C-alpha cells in the first residue's frame, strides 16, 4: 500500500495500525546529523520546542572556547566548525582502500591581554571521518559499526540493604558523575551516618557540613526532625570549622602539609568547580529531578552544589525513618523512594554521535594540554594561532576510536537482516560499562521496563546472553539518551489519535492498555473489563474509566529479526531466541525466492536495509543493463544508478544486484527498481520454500538429522557462491628488493602454465590447491650449501640463484575459479605504505552446493545437520508422484515447545495449494472474522500472518478443508493436513497417513568445507616447540587437562606419554618417529618435552635453585646437544 | 608462625641471606625472543624492556 | 605500562594463571596426527 511497487500478500491481520514502522537506521543517522549539526537536525528541534540548539563538536568547542595560561595575559578560541566537500565518494574509498572523510575547519582567534592585539586565523583540524547514507563507516576501505552503549546515566542513586549479623536495615545513597570524584553516604549499625568522600575511609557528615560552612545551630535547626542526625552531631568530637576542615584535609590527603587556603581549594576542585567535576546534562537533570530542585530553569550548570548536598543528606534521612514525601526548601515536592539501577529509567543511551564527541573531547584536552605547554615557551608579538595548535591528537584519538575501541565493530555482511540488526544493536560491553565475567544475574534479566524498547526475545546464547540486545520496532531515543516508545492517550474509555513518546518514568506513572483490546467504531471500549500493566510490570484487570494509555500495534515489543517469526506465540521463548539468531545467519543463493507464508516485516525490513536499489525520482525507464538502470524523469533530468556484480561481502557471501524493471515501464519516488543479495521483488528472502514430511526414517533423521532429497543438488536450489580474498604486496628488504615475477628458481614447468608474463594468473583460470596465484620472490643472501645438493646440482647444471620463492598460494583445502585481479604500484603513484612497493589482491570464486554437514534451519529454531542426500527415487511420495524434498523427524517438536513450525507447514501448504471457501449458505461459522479477501486465493499466492494478531487454529483447520484439488481433480492432503505417502525403495505405502506440508528453510553459514582441518606436521611455536593452532595455521588439536584426566581413569599410559612427548614437545622425538615411520622400524623411546626445559629456565631466573637429582644424588644438567 | 618459620630455615642447610641479592640472573634470549615479523616489524617479550 | 597502558608480563606473570605456564602448556599440549570435523550419523555402521 505505502510502498508504490509492492507485490501482493494477502494479511490475516484483523486490527488496523495507527502508527506506521519510523525509519529503521534513524537511531544511527539521527545520532551522526546531530553531531556534524546539519540543518534538518536543526529544523527539528526547532519545531520539537528549543532555546539554541548545539551539536557535539559546537559543544566540546563552546565547553572549550577560552584557554587562558595562569598569568591571564594570553588566550586561545575556536569558534564556527565548518565541514568542506568529502574528499571521495563510497565506491573510490572501498577501491582505493581510503577513509569516507570530510575536511574539518575551526576558526581560532588569539588575544593578549595586556597588548589588547587579537589574530584570527582559519585552522584546519583534519579529515573528519563522515558517516555514509546507510548509517556506516568506510575506515580504511572497510565498512564498520558503532553499536549503541548502554551505561547507568549519572545521577544520585538511593539503596537500601539488610544486615545479617543484626537483622536491621541499612540505607545508602551514592552521587555517580561522568569524569568525577565519588561521594556515598551510609547508614550503618550504630546510627551513625557516615560519608566517604572519593574512596577514603568513613567520616560522620556532620564534620563534611561544618567544613561547609555551617555550624552546630545550622545542623540543629535544618535536621531537627531527625534522631540519628542529632546522634551523629552529639559524638562528632570535633568542634568549629577550621577543624573538620583540617580532619578532611588530613584524611583525603596523607602526607601533605595542610594550611588554610590549600583545604577550601581542594574542596571546590573536588566538588563545586567545571574542571574536575562535571555532572553532565543528563546528570544534572537526574539530580534535579530526584531532589525537586531548580524545577522550570534550564539546564546550564553542570557541577555540584551544596544545595544538591544537603538535600540528598535529608532525602537520605527521612528515607531511612520511613517518610514516603519530602519537600526541600525553596523545592517541589518529590517521592521518597529507592532507586533501581536496572531501570530503564536509570540506564541511558551512548549512541555513536556521544561517543565520537568524547573521543573528541580527549583529543581536544590532550590539545589544550600542548598549546598550553608552548604558550609560555615562545616570544610574545611572534605568537600565532597556527604555531600553538597541534591538531595531531585530536585526529589520533578519533583513528583510535575507528580502529581499537570494541564498539567500532566490522559489519555482518551475511545478507541484509544481519547489517540491519547490527546496526540497531545495544550493547552493554565497552569502555565505561560491564564486563562479560564481572555481571552476575542481575543485569542479564528481562526487567518488565523494557517493554517496548528493548526485545526480550532476540540475545546471544552463549556467554553474552543478556547484554546485548536489540531496538524495538516503535522505539525512538530521547535527546538525554533515554528509550522511548509510543502509546495512544485514551480518555473516559475512547481512544483518540493522538501518539505520545513515553519514557520509563513517564510510563511508570499512568496505566496502559493492550493493543488488542476491542473497541467500537468510535473508541470506546465494548467490554468492561481490561488487561493493563500497572508500575511494576503488574499485569492486572481493571474497568474501563482506569486506562489512559494503549499500545499502537500488537508486536510493540519485538524487534526486526523477532517480528518475521510467523506464529511466534506458539514457540517457547528459547526456540524463538535461536529462531532470530539463526534467521540472522542465512547465506544469500543463487537465486532468490520469498517464502509463501511471512508476517509482513519484508519489504520495510529489506528497504530499510538498503541491499535493495529504489528509485529517486518518478519517471520512466531508458536503458536498463545487467550493470546500469538508466531513469528519466518528468523534470527532465536522467537518473543513472551503478548495480554491484558478483561483488564479495565482509564476510565472504555474494553480493549481486539485478534489475526488476523493464524498458518503458513507469516506475514511482520509493519504488524499488533492482533487488539485492536475499531480496525478491523487494521482499526479504532468505531461504526457500521445501515440501517437508515430519515422520522418522530409517535413523537417517536421528538426533536433530536431516534428509535432503537430491532435486536440490541438481536444480542448485541450495547453491551459493563464496568470495576469498589473496593479497600479497612486494616490499622493500634489507637485503634487497622483492620482485613479482614468473622465475620461481625450483619448480617444474606446468606449474607456471596459468601465469601471464608479469606472474600473476589469468582471470578464468581454474585454481586447486597448493595452486600459484602471483610469483614472488625475495633475496636469499649467502648460505653454505649442503655437499650433497652442490654436487646434484652440478649434476644437472641447475645453477643455485641467490633467491628464495615465497609465492602466493592457494590454502590448504580451497578452490574455485579466478574473476579479479587488482594491482597497485608505487611508481603509478599509488597510496601504498612505507616500505611496500607493489600490492597485488586476487579473488577465487566457488559455487557450493548442499552436502551432508551442512547446516539447515527454520525460523522457529529447528536446526540440524544433513546426514543423507538420497535420490529422488527413494524419497516418499504422495499418490499424484510427487516426491518430497525434506524428512524432519517427529521425536524433536514436542519436547521443544516449538509447534508454530508445524502451524506454518500447515499453511505453507494452503499457500501452494489455493483456497475456496464455500460460502454457499451463508458465511461458514468458523469464518466469521477472515476478511473478504481471503475467502478465495489462487494457487501460488502469498500469506501473511503478523506476529501476535494472524490465523488462528480454527481458521487453520477451515483452510485446511477448504483447499482445491490438483491439475487431476483430486485432494492429497486431508483437513486434518496428513497424506498418504508411498515408500520408495519398497513400494508399499506407508500404514499411516503423514503430515506434509511447505516449510521455508534457511542454509546456515556453517558448512563442512570450512569446518574440516587435518594435520600429520606443520609449523611448530617458538618459546615451547609446541604445534600451532587454527585451521588458518594448519595447526594442530589441543589434548587439554579434561583428555588427560580420561586417558588416566583408561589407564592407557603409553598413548598418553606419547601424546604428551613425541607428538607435541620432544623435537628429536619428532623427526626419529617419523623417520621410523617412513622406513617402517618401531617408534623410538620417548624423551624430554621442552616445556619442562622452559619451566627449569623460568623457575633459576627467579632466584630459584631447582635441579634434578639422580639415584646417586648428583646434579642431572639439561645442556643436552 | 614465627616458630614456624625459623624452624623452616634452621632444618633446611640454607641461610636466610638468600633473600637479599647481590646478582640478577638474566633468562636465555631465546625465551625472550626479538624476532622479525614479515613486513620488517619487530616484536618483543615484556621481559626486555 | 607499556604503550596503550597495558602492563607489562613478568615472570611471575608467565607461572600463573589459567593461561600460565603449567596449566597451558604442561598439563594439556597441542599434538600432531589430529583432525577435527562435523559429525553425522551413521545408521548402518556397527558399534565399533
Amino acid at each position: 500500500n505505502s510502498v508504490p511497487g509492492a507485490p501482493n500478500r494477502v494479511s490475516f491481520a484483523k486490527l488496523r495500525e495507527p502508527l506506521e514502522v519510523p525509519g529503521l537506521l534513524d537511531v544511527q543517522t539521527d545520532s551522526f546529523e546531530w553531531l556534524v549539526g546539519s540543518d534538518r537536525w536543526r529544523q527539528a528541534a526547532i519545531d520539537r520546542g528549543e532555546e539554541n540548539p548545539v551539536g557535539g563538536l559546537e559543544e566540546v568547542l563552546a565547553e572549550l572556547s577560552p584557554i587562558e595560561d595562569f598569568s591571564g595575559s594570553m588566550s586561545l578560541s575556536f569558534s564556527d566548525p565548518r565541514f568542506d566537500e568529502v574528499k571521495a565518494s563510497v565506491d573510490e574509498c572501498k577501491d582505493k582502500d581510503m577513509t569516507y572523510a570530510a575536511p574539518l575547519f575551526v576558526t581560532a582567534e588569539f588575544i593578549n591581554n595586556n597588548t589588547g592585539e587579537i589574530k584570527s586565523q582559519t585552522v584546519f583540524m583534519g579529515d573528519f571521518p563522515m558517516m555514509t547514507e546507510k548509517g556506516t563507516f568506510i575506515i580504511n576501505g572497510t565498512e564498520r559499526v558503532v553499536v549503541s552503549q548502554l551505561v547507568r546515566s549519572p545521577g544520585v542513586y538511593f539503596d537500601e540493604t539488610i544486615d545479617k549479623s543484626t537483622e536491621k536495615t541499612l540505607h545508602s545513597v551514592k552521587v555517580i558523575p561522568g569524569r568525577g570524584a565519588w561521594l556515598e553516604f551510609d547508614v550503618d549499625k550504630r546510627d551513625t551516618v557516615g560519608v566517604r568522600i572519593d574512596r577514603k575511609r568513613r567520616q560522620p557528615v556532620t564534620v563534611l557540613l561544618k567544613a561547609l560552612g555551617w555550624t552546630n545551630e545550622q545542623i540543629v535547626e535544618r535536621f531537627g526532625f531527625s534522631e540519628i542526625m542529632m546522634g551523629t552531631l552529639e559524638k562528632d568530637t570535633t568542634s568549629g570549622t577550621d577543624e573538620a576542615l583540617l580532619d578532611i584535609y588530613r584524611k583525603l590527603r596523607p602526607g601533605e602539609p595542610p594550611t588554610k587556603e590549600s583545604a577550601q581549594t581542594l574542596l571546590e576542585n573536588l566538588f563545586f568547580k567545571e574542571k574536575r567535576y562535571d555532572l553532565a546534562r543528563v546528570g544534572r537533570y537526574k539530580v534535579n529531578k530526584k531532589l525537586g530542585l531548580n524545577a522550570g530553569k534550564p539546564i546550564t550548570s553542570s557541577t555540584l552544589t551544596e544545595e544538591d548536598v544537603v538535600a540528598t543528606i535529608e532525602y537520605l534521612v527521612r528515607l531511612h525513618e520511613g517518610q514516603t514525601s519530602m519537600t526541600v526548601p525553596g523545592g517541589v515536592e518529590v517521592p521518597v523512594e529507592v532507586d533501581d539501577i536496572d531501570h530503564f529509567g536509570n540506564r541511558r543511551l551512548r549512541t555513536v554521535g556521544e561517543l565520537i564527541q568524547n573521543q573528541i573531547r580527549v583529543g581536544l584536552s590532550r590539545m589544550e594540554r600542548v598549546v598550553r605547554e608552548r604558550m609560555t615557551t615562545q616570544d610574545v608579538e611572534a605568537i600565532t594561532p597556527q604555531t600553538l595548535i597541534n591538531i595531531r591528537p585530536v585526529v589520533a584519538a578519533i583513528k583510535e576510536f575507528f580502529g581499537t575501541s570494541q564498539l567500532s565493530q566490522f559489519m555482518d555482511q551475511n545478507n541484509p537482516l544481519s547489517g540491519l540488526t547490527h546496526k540497531r544493536r545495544l550493547s552493554a560491553l565497552g569502555p565505561g560499562g560491564l564486563s562479560r565475567e564481572r555481571a552476575g544475574l542481575e543485569v542479564r534479566d528481562v526487567h518488565p521496563s523494557h517493554y517496548g524498547r528493548m526485545c526480550p526475545i532476540e540475545t546471544p546464547e552463549g556467554p553474552n546472553i543478556g547484554l546485548i540486545g536489540s531496538l524495538s520496532v516503535y522505539a525512538r531515543v530521547n535527546p538525554f539518551g533515554f528509550i522511548e516508545t509510543p502509546y495512544r492517550k485514551v480518555e473516559n474509555g475512547v481512544v483518540t489519535d493522538q501518539i505520545d513518546y513515553l519514557t520509563a518514568d513517564e510510563e511508570d506513572r499512568h496505566v496502559v492498555a493492550q493493543a488488542n483490546s476491542p473497541t467500537d467504531e468510535n473508541g470506546r471500549f465494548t467490554e468492561d473489563r481490561v488487561m493493563v500493566r500497572k508500575k511494576g510490570g503488574e499485569v492486572e484487570f481493571v474497568s474501563a474509566d482506569q486506562v489512559d494509555y494503549m499500545d499502537v500495534s500488537p508486536r510493540q515489543m519485538v524487534s526486526v529479526a523477532t517480528a518475521m517469526i510467523p506464529f511466534l506465540e506458539h514457540d517457547d521463548a528459547n526456540r524463538a531466541l535461536m529462531g532470530a539468531n539463526m534467521q540472522r545467519q542465512a547465506v544469500p543463493l543463487v537465486r532468490s525466492e520469498a517464502p509463501l507464508v511471512g508476517t509482513g516485516m519484508e519489504l520495510r525490513a529489506a528497504i530499510d536495509a538498503g541491499d535493495v536499489v529504489v528509485a529517486d525520482k518518478t519517471g520512466v525507464i531508458e536503458e536498463v543493463s545487467a550493470d546500469y538502470i538508466t531513469v528519466m524523469a518528468d523534470d527532465g533530468t536522467r537518473q543513472s544508478y551503478r548495480l554491484r556484480k558478483f561483488a564479495r561481502s565482509n564476510h565472504g557471501t555474494c553480493a549481486n544486484q539485478r534489475p526488476i524493471v523493464d524498458a518503458g515501464q513507469r516506475v514511482e519516488a520509493g519504488q524499488v527498481i533492482a533487488d539485492g543479495p536475499c531480496t525478491q521483488n523487494g521482499e526479504m528472502a532468505l531461504g526457500k520454500n521445501l515440501l517437508v514430511a515430519i515422520m522418522p526414517w530409517e535413523g537417517h533423521n536421528y538426533e536433530d538429522a536431516i534428509i535432503l532429497s537430491n532435486r536440490l543438488v541438481e536444480e542448485d536450489v541450495l547453491t551459493s557462491i563464496h568470495i576469498e580474498e589473496h593479497e600479497i604486496d612486494a616490499r622493500d628488504t634489507k637485503l634487497g628488493a622483492e620482485e613479482i615475477t614468473r622465475d620461481i628458481p625450483n619448480v617444474s614447468d606446468e606449474v607456471l602454465a596459468d601465469l601471464d608474463e608479469r606472474g600473476i594468473v589469468r582471470i578464468g583460470a581454474e585454481v586447486r590447491d597448493g595452486d600459484i596465484l602471483v610469483g614472488k620472490v625475495t633475496p636469499k643472501g649467502e648460505t653454505e650449501l649442503t655437499p650433497e645438493e652442490r654436487l646434484l646440482r652440478a649434476i644437472f647444471g641447475e645453477k643455485a640463484r641467490e633467491v628464495r620463492d615465497t609465492s602466493l598460494k592457494v590454502p590448504h583445502g580451497e578452490s574455485g575459479k579466478v574473476i579479479g585481479i587488482r594491482v597497485f604500484s608505487r611508481e603509478d603513484d599509488d597510496e601504498l605504505p612505507a616500505g611496500v612497493n607493489e600490492l597485488v589482491r586476487v579473488y577465487v570464486a566457488q559455487k557450493r552446493k548442499i552436502s551432508d554437514g551442512d547446516k539447515l534451519a527454520g525460523r522457529h529454531g529447528n536446526k540440524g545437520v544433513i546426514g543423507k542426500i538420497l535420490p529422488v527415487e527413494d524419497m516418499p511420495f504422495l499418490p499424484d508422484g510427487t516426491p518430497v524434498d525434506i524428512i524432519l523427524n517427529t521425536h524433536g517438536v514436542p519436547r521443544r515447545m516449538n509447534i508454530g513450525q508445524i502451524l506454518e507447514t500447515h499453511l505453507g501448504w494452503v499457500a501452494k495449494a489455493g483456497w475456496n471457501i464455500d460460502v454457499a449458505a451463508g458465511v461458514p461459522d468458523w469464518a466469521s472474522k477472515l476478511p473478504e479477501e481471503l475467502y478465495s486465493a489462487p494457487a501460488d499466492s502469498t500469506v501473511a500472518t503478523p506476529v501476535f494478531d494472524g490465523a488462528q487454529e480454527g481458521e487453520l483447520a477451515g483452510l485446511l478443508g477448504s483447499t482445491l484439488p490438483n491439475r487431476d481433480g483430486e485432494v492429497m492432503v486431508d483437513a486434518d493436513g496428513k497424506s498418504t505417502l508411498f515408500d520408495g525403495r519398497s513400494g508399499e505405502p506407508f500404514p499411516y497417513p503423514v503430515t506434509v506440508g511447505y516449510m521455508y528453510i534457511l542454509k546456515l553459514h556453517h558448512l563442512v568445507d570450512d569446518k574440516i582441518h587435518a594435520r600429520s606436521t606443520g609449523p611448530y611455536s617458538m618459546i615451547t616447540q609446541q604445534p600451532l593452532g587454527g585451521k588458518a595455521q594448519f595447526g594442530g588439536q589441543r589434548f587439554g587437562e579434561m583428555e588427560c584426566w580420561a586417558m588416566q581413569a583408561y589407564g592407557a599410559a603409553y598413548t598418553l606419554q606419547e601424546l604428551l612427548t613425541i607428538k607435541s614437545d620432544d623435537t628429536v622425538g619428532r623427526v626419529k618417529v617419523y623417520e621410523a615411520i617412513v622406513k617402517g622400524e618401531n617408534i623410538p623411546e620417548p624423551g624430554i618435552p621442552e616445556s619442562f626445559k622452559v619451566l627449569l629456565k623460568e623457575l633459576q631466573s627467579l632466584c630459584l635453585n631447582v635441579e634434578v637429582l639422580s639415584s646417586d644424588g648428583a646434579a642431572i644438567e639439561m645442556r643436552d646437544g | 608462625k614465627r616458630l614456624k618459620v625459623v624452624a623452616a630455615f634452621q632444618q633446611s642447610g640454607n641461610s636466610p641471606m638468600g633473600m637479599v641479592l647481590d646478582a640478577v640472573p638474566v633468562i636465555p634470549p631465546e625465551l625472550r625472543p626479538m624476532v622479525q615479523l614479515d613486513g620488517g616489524r619487530f616484536a618483543t617479550s615484556d621481559l626486555n624492556d | 605500562t607499556g604503550p596503550g597502558n597495558r602492563p607489562l608480563k613478568s615472570l611471575s606473570d608467565l607461572l600463573k594463571g589459567k593461561q600460565g605456564r603449567f596449566r597451558q602448556n604442561l598439563l594439556g599440549k597441542r599434538v600432531d596426527y589430529s583432525g577435527r570435523s562435523v559429525i553425522v550419523v551413521g545408521p548402518q555402521l556397527k558399534l565399533h
